[PDB]
């Protein structure tokens, strides 16, 4: 509940956002 | 952020924003909504669907062991025995033409289910199902962009022209960015559009009038063209709306007489309008692809939301302009971005198979519209 | 010089102002702008054009070696591939055809380079330059002066109609003089407008509805400018805004229901047009070439600025009339200045080419607007 | 001469505003759907009404 984004949507489709390494 | 929202604003006047659907976006993917479904008459009650399989599929072999009281349907249609042994009288073998004729006759009567109270009530009987379908799917925001501002030596010539340059460029760019727009829209509709097709296409081929058949007026194409609107028409519960064509095909094509160039402008038309056919709808203008061809099809709204349409539009915005001054050069950049689609449902049976698909991919949706078709012509070149 | 300024604006009404593109000056050159690309479809980026490179030339031996999935181009126009070997089935020798046959029948489809920012970003590709350029030439201001207002005996006259001699005569000074500012812009007009050709001129040979032709109805030309109409179309990012002819060519000739005599005149048309195509532009009538000739063009503007013109107008203000007392007839002089040129670029390929030639020298730039095109009418005479 | 007769009211009706996951979906469309809903019903009435007449 509380060991991940939350990013609550407004919409589906809809999306989260993550800070990915360049690797 | 408000320059957006005015170069926006004032250039996309400059696109065919009314020959598709216009909805928007606010996410990376946009929320497209839209109705398709499968037939047009009467009711989509199951209950009458029942009563229809329950009477008969009028076989030509029991078309004659009617009689008076009887009903019969055919085509889904449900109709009304009047007298006996309908059809008796009518020599025409074909049950579609028989039945015509046996309803212009009166041996039969397109039977109207509407009914008392007493029915619906006394039986608590089902009721109708819908006759529409409404679909909603996600196609992905697409950005299309320019570096099309030269500014250097051009800023020098700017600043000549300083009286008019600083906007004068921004709106220089966004017009060539609306006329990218324009007809990247035109693209996809070409390819959604359904092929308007008649025993073998259009009367057995794509419509020709070249010197090799029949370089005679164009009045044969304006034949064809109001006959695309009749299939709209008979496909679905709308007249057609719009039309674009070449210049070719049928801006200057009709202009033999079956094309009115914009006599008015303040009523009915769009701005962007070449004018409309003497069967007219607003016609518009393409001028690039090299097909030469002629599309016919429907957009239409409940409320404010045009929920039909064989492509859909829905730009996304936070007309961004930027400046990236390399040495002596502030150029100008300008970004657009937006979903483009076609109802993705058209290709699928259900939502197994719309799941993994894209209204936005043309390679599926090619043919696939239904709230268009589009004429290939072959042209006196 | 408000008075000259009255003068102007009361006088230029007169002239086909809006046949030519209008500009103004203040100094002893006008400072001309205006629009041009060698070429239309798709995006005009680097990226883009490598990417085409990088697939095809479509050459007639490759066009069926394709499949699904795969992408070609042909005439810069980028197009995908449905189902395998497209134009497999196609019995088409002529690519053009081939193609316009294979887009049709869904054999291959238009394609659009739009794509996420992230392609973009990530392949930190090219970005699309600009199609039109903007180019920018100066060209003196040239004049035409009368001495006719006489007076004398006519002051004399001119005190006997001393009811509103004074204004009358300066007015009629001022017509005759706009009559001769736009014969000098028609000239221009005829000179740079490109001739009008297919096949070796208009079906190989310019239109000829002589008595040993087609003296018909004058049907046949109101397709032959309807063509030229197309052409507009197809060869620039704009429609026909104007037409002009002498009386015989078409202001007369095509009053046989393919010219309306201008039923109002307030719509769609200027107080000096004879009237509008039946097809719709503002019809003008020469009346004075010999040419008996027809021309389709363009003006066109961006916010305030009539930036595109075959020809460009730009009157040096700060229409003068004096009176010169010399001997017993104090005569009305009057003088108007304006430059009055081409886009010079439609004759140069860059800045080493512009910089020796000029917008006014009709000696060069005869038949290279691009933006008009005229039809030379065989008449039945 | 001034005819008068009388006839029953008749009627037709449908099932047709879909709810569940389609609320769902009405509700991503939350902005329109209510209404939209509505007026999209009775205008399938409204066809097979003209239709009958």
């Amino acid at each position: 509940f509380d060991i991940c984004g939350v990013q609550p949507m407004n919409s589906p489709t809809g999306q989260v956002f993550a800070l990915r390494a360049v690797y | 952020r408000p320059n957006l929202v005015a170069l926006t604003r004032a250039t996309t006047k400059l696109i065919y924003s009314d020959i598709v659907a216009t909805q928007r976006t606010n996410q990376p993917v946009a929320a497209f909504y839209g109705i398709k479904y499968l037939n047009g008459a009467t009711y989509a009650g199951e209950a009458g669907y029942v009563d229809r399989e329950q009477i008969t599929e009028l076989t030509e072999e029991s078309k004659l062991t009617l009689n008076k009281g009887d009903l019969f349907k055919y085509n889904n249609i449900v109709y009304k025995v009047l007298e006996d042994t309908p059809f008796a009288t009518i020599e025409e073998s074909d049950l579609e033409l028989a039945l015509q004729i046996a309803i212009v006759l009166l041996k039969v009567r397109l039977f109207s289910d509407a009914a008392s109270t007493s029915k619906f009530e006394s039986s608590d009987s089902e009721i109708a199902d819908a006759r529409f379908q409404i679909n909603k799917w996600q196609t992905a925001v697409k950005s299309r962009k320019l570096k099309t501002g030269i500014t250097v030596e051009l800023a020098q010539d700017l600043e000549a022209n300083g009286f008019d340059a600083p906007n004068f460029l921004e709106d220089l760019l966004a017009t060539e960015m609306a006329d990218e727009i324009n007809k990247d829209i035109l693209q996809s509709l070409i390819t959604v559009s359904k092929r308007y097709k008649v025993t073998g296409i259009t009367d057995s081929g794509f419509i020709d009038l070249s010197y090799a058949s029949a370089p005679e007026a164009g009045r044969s194409l304006y034949r064809m063209v109001c006959e695309m609107v009749s299939h709209i028409q008979k496909e679905s519960t709308y007249t057609a709306t719009f039309c674009v064509a070449s210049a070719r095909a049928a801006a200057i094509l009709a202009a033999s007489g079956w094309l009115k160039h914009k006599p008015e402008d303040d009523k009915y038309l769009s701005q962007n309008a070449y004018g409309f056919l003497a069967n007219g709808l607003p016609l518009y203008c393409d001028t690039n692809s090299p097909l030469d061809y002629v599309i016919v099809g429907v957009v239409e709204n409940i409320g404010e939301k045009e929920i039909v349409g064989s492509i859909f539009y829905a730009p996304y915005t936070e007309f961004k302009v930027v400046v990236d001054p390399e040495s002596l050069q502030p150029s100008i950049g300008l970004l657009v971005r937006y979903a483009l689609s076609a109802n993705p449902y058209t290709v699928a049976k259900d939502e197994k198979e719309a799941r993994i698909i894209d209204g936005g991919d043309m390679d599926k949706m090619a043919g696939r519209s239904d709230l268009s078709v589009l004429l290939g012509v072959k042209l006196p070149k």
